[PDB]
């Protein structure tokens, strides 16, 4: 077990907070104290989730949602379900107020998207400005919604809290830069979360391996500020059964689960038929042997980055099957039809290449250098961007 | 939709990663 796996957090002030590690607890609090606190569980990767939504994270297994058609027995089951793998939970880990916060405020009425009115959806701190939130509850301090922006967890576990405001000390600076001060004063192994409006308090690192640049854009909007990329390698999940092509950013996968299979393998020298590597100029996916070939110095560079062998670039079997265009949505490229209608010249957009005889070479190559060529779509890919 | 209503649009896309991420089968 971990020593920081949850921090108790309490309110000791008009917009004043403290929070303490597990670890660093002087006394086993009681079921009230646990009740009464803001209690943040610490998961895989170092974000730390209030109760209601840590609780809605637990995830049902495969098998168990497939064997289950009902309904409303339905949200019964995962309920019992997600209730037990909690309570059990909870045991282990000591805590006796397992209250979970899902409650909602009753005086509030929804808007007709079932959403909350814009004059429903924000927090007034007293001297910060506004914060927006997602959902009100009940018990509002419990369930994670009035905390601060950020959350610094320094190397001895200690918890230090900070709003941003208009015009700060920080203003119009970078998040690296705060990032910066702040393991000088506390330590190079100090953690910073970053609130989102759900409550969740997502770590810094976490963010960045999910789009560079999210934790900065992240801190500038809480002082109200806004400023202005594909992945280096990725990994294909999907293709089964077959399935659909699912490329899942490496640097995601490794930094984030250093001991999953896809990890161990990769990291092996495995699986590198599923692997891609972006050239040099930032607008092509290929293999790693032909970026090797057709790049040595590039190939060398990208994969001591990423943290793969390069082996894998003396790799090759004896390209027709992959889908005609991927999309890059956070960290993985996604065939066109599993895009939800919301989410869809786009800079985000890869065309599966062909040769001058028609023919499939297996790259992939941003739209945006078709068009500066004024290179055609094959049609496959034109069909399914119309 | 009460057990994803107090999510962010990202935060559930991030979530499904991870789970998809978690239990995804190794190739034969
Ligand atoms: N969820
Ligand atoms: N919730
Ligand atoms: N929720």
């Amino acid at each position: 077990r971990r020593t920081d796996e949850y921090i108790l957090v309490r309110q000791t002030g008009q917009d004043k907070f403290a929070g303490t590690t597990k670890c660093n607890l002087d006394h086993l609090p009681t079921k009230a104290e646990f009740n009464a606190s803001c209690r943040l569980y610490r998961d895989g990767v170092g974000n730390y989730y209030p109760p209601p939504l840590a609780f809605e994270r637990i995830d049902l297994p495969e098998q168990l949602a497939a064997q289950l058609l009902e309904p409303r027995e339905q949200s019964k089951q995962c309920f019992q379900y997600k209730l037990e793998v909690w309570n059990r939970a909870h045991a282990e880990m000591g805590i006796t107020g397992t209250d979970i916060f899902y409650q909602t405020d009753k005086n509030i009425k929804l808007d007709r998207n079932y959403k909350l009115r814009p004059e429903d959806r924000y927090i007034q701190t007293e001297k910060y400005g506004r914060r927006e939130i997602q959902k009100r509850y009940e018990h509002q301090f419990q369930a994670g919604s009035l905390l601060p922006d950020i959350l610094i967890k320094t190397p001895q576990n200690d918890i230090h809290f900070s709003y941003r405001f208009a015009g700060d000390a920080y203003a119009n600076k970078r998040f690296e830069e705060f990032e910066r001060a702040i393991k000088t004063k506390y330590g190079s192994d100090t953690e910073i979360k970053l609130k989102s409006k759900s409550g969740i308090m997502h770590d810094s690192k976490y963010l960045e391996s999910w789009e560079r640049g999210s934790a900065d854009i992240r801190f500038a909007e809480f002082a109200g500020e806004n400023r202005a990329q594909f992945p280096a390698a990725t990994v294909n999940m999907g293709r089964q059964p077959m399935t659909r092509d699912r490329h899942v950013s490496v640097d995601y996968l490794l930094q984030n689960l250093p001991n999953s299979p896809w990890t161990q393998a990769l990291k092996e020298g495995k699986l590198w038929d599923r692997v891609q590597v972006l050239a040099r100029d930032g607008n092509r996916y290929m293999s790693p042997s032909r970026l090797e070939y057709s790049d040595p110095e590039h190939f060398t560079q990208l994969m001591d980055q990423v943290g793969l062998p390069v082996s894998m670039g003396r790799q090759s079997h004896a390209f027709d099957r992959q889908a005609a265009v991927i999309v890059a949505d956070g960290p993985n490229l996604r065939e066109v039809p599993d895009l939800s209608p919301e989410k869809l010249s786009q800079k985000d957009v890869l065309i599966a290449d062909r040769n001058e005889k028609g023919q499939r070479t297996g790259t992939y190559t941003n739209v945006v250098e078709y068009e500066r060529l004024m290179m055609k779509l094959p049609s496959d890919a034109a069909q399914l961007l119309a | 939709h009460h057990q994803s209503n107090g999510f962010t649009s990202l935060d559930l896309e991030m979530i499904e990663l991870e789970n998809f991420v978690l239990h995804c089968p190794l190739p034969e």
